[PDB]
């Protein structure tokens, strides 16, 4: 679904993210949990306080999966195969939650990359996260 | 709406918001990121490229109105309903804007606050603003209920 | 919400129809068509296949209750907010159900009424029911606002 | 994406629609307009009264597009190419409205095929319509 221009925008933006991917993943989760506290209920045995090593560790894993997606924009369903089973079929995550995390990631990226986060780049990243979200919610069946 | 101390926190931060940029940027971003919203602004001139939208004086000017409206609700957090009455009838009964788009604009404004205010727009502060924009959206949609 | 005419139409239809299996069919269909909703009903036992869901006795029994609640709403259309205030608290604060799902269930119920009731369930009557289910969903979501 | 099972369910259901496709497309539009008055503002050039020739003619066109899609379940994006540009670029249709028409089509099909509209078939058709919707909203440009 991403256009050529979208794919370029996403790759360049993720490029600027650089070695800060895990840090931003952790910030996005933190923002999601604080702004939308119901999301915490998917992580019942986590300590989700600010600076929790579990939020930091989980942030890193979410960021890595996003990096894998960025490297595989032509086949998101295949790149995200295992994760889609995990979130849709195993964990039954309500599709709303992906919107909440996607928005939390846009917030985090706009904060840290204000000179790269143009309207055009915001729209491409929005589409990319919606596309990742579609894949991750495709195996409820 | 928010706790009294949440209200204090939001009031303090809002003071820093520049009254004539942020609204134009949020409205402009809404039209670029969610292009179907352009259907509502047919009189506004050229909306055909991202640059046209963002540099369109009518978008900037209308965005200022939107922001001044948010600024207004920021002073009436415990009665958003009555504050947004005239606007709720405009947007619902006259314009027929689907209320989903209220949530979307609220969320764009929060992204815009983040881009412009960076590390100062902390998770806790942003959480307060999420409550505020949800309040505004709910207030605006009231005429549909 | 409803005109007097719309209330009379809804009320007359609801009076005549045999609905004792409708609730169970609506709940069953929700869990089959939108399987994330299965998360909320782990205690109900076998939900592993469409057939298992639809024939699950707990789903059928719980659905009857849900419809009983809907019928309560139907007897108090003037006061859906009051009617569902307690259930709103339970569903949002304790059960953590995203309010979009209240809309999904209202619409599944309409689909079910249409499947069960043939040509009497006219476009005009169905639209009246859409108002009722939108009202119930808004009333349930209330503790979110 | 549609599973092979879903595609079987969709083709079989549409087979049952048989010669009633155009009629059901018209009824689904009427149910959409009546239930969700806000959708009427996309057709200010129509007489929207019950039985109008315009709604009838539009119903047939909607139905024929769905029939085309049913015949092209392995490649929806390809099949719905021109309609996607039209709905997204020209008409700027708000994505919410696709869900309203899709729900309207499910009510219509349920009403007329109550023996064929099993929970599995319902879930297949719902996916099919969401997918069609995804496609018709897949390039605001
Ligand atoms: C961009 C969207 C998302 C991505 C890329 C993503 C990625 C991941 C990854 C890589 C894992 C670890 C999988 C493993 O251990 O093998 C994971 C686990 C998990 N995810 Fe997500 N996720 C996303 C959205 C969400 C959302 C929205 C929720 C719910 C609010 C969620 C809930 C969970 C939970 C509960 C786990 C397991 C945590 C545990 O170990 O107990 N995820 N996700
Ligand atoms: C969510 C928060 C929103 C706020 C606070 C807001 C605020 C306003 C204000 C203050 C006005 C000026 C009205 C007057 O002078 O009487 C206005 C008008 C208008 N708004 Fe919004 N609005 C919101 C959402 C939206 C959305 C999401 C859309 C479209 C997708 C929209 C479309 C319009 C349109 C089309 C007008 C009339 C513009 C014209 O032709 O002059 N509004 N709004
Ligand atoms: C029209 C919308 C709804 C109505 C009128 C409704 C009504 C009810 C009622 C009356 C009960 C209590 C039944 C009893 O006494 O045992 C209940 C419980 C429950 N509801 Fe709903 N509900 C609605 C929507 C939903 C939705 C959409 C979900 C989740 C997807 C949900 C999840 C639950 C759960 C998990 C319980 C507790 C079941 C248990 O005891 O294990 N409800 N609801
Ligand atoms: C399953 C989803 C839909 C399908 C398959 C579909 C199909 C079609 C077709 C075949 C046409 C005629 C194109 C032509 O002239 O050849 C059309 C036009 C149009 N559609 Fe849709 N449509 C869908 C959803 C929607 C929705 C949700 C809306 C808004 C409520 C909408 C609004 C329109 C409008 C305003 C036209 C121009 C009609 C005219 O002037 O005659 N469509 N669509």
């Amino acid at each position: 679904v991403l256009s050529a221009a979208d794919k370029g925008n996403v790759k360049a933006a993720w490029g600027k993210v650089g070695g800060h991917a895990a840090e931003y993943g952790a910030e996005a989760l933190e923002r999601m949990f604080l702004s939308f506290p119901t999301t915490k209920t998917y992580f019942p045995h986590f300590d989700l306080s600010h600076g929790s090593a579990q939020v930091k560790g989980h942030g890193a894993k979410v960021a890595a999966a996003l990096t894998k997606a960025v490297e595989h924009l032509d086949d998101l369903p295949g790149a995200l195969s295992e994760l889609s089973d995990l979130h849709a079929h195993k964990l039954r995550v309500d599709p709303v939650n992906f919107k909440l995390l996607s928005h939390s990631l846009l917030v985090t990226l706009a904060s840290h990359l204000p000179s790269d986060f143009t309207p055009a780049v915001h729209a491409s990243l929005d589409k990319f996260l919606a596309n990742v979200s579609t894949v991750l919610t495709s195996k409820y069946r | 709406m928010l706790t009294a101390e949440e209200k204090a926190a939001v009031t303090a931060f809002w003071g820093k918001v520049k009254v004539d940029e942020v609204g134009g940027e949020a409205l402009g971003r809404l039209l670029v990121v969610y292009p179907w919203t352009q259907r509502f602004f047919e009189s506004f001139g050229d909306l055909s490229t991202a640059d046209a939208v963002m540099n369109n004086p009518k978008v900037k000017a209308h965005g200022k109105k939107v922001l001044d409206s948010f600024s207004n609700g920021m002073k009436h957090l415990d009665d958003l309903k009555g504050t947004f009455a005239a606007l709720s009838e405009l947007h619902c009964d006259k314009l027929h804007v689907d209320p989903e788009n209220f949530k979307l604009l609220g969320n764009v404004l929060v992204v815009v606050l983040a881009r412009n205010f960076g590390k100062e727009f902390t998770p806790v502060l942003q959480a307060d603003f999420q409550k505020v924009v949800a309040g505004v959206a709910n207030a605006l949609a009231h005429r549909y209920h």
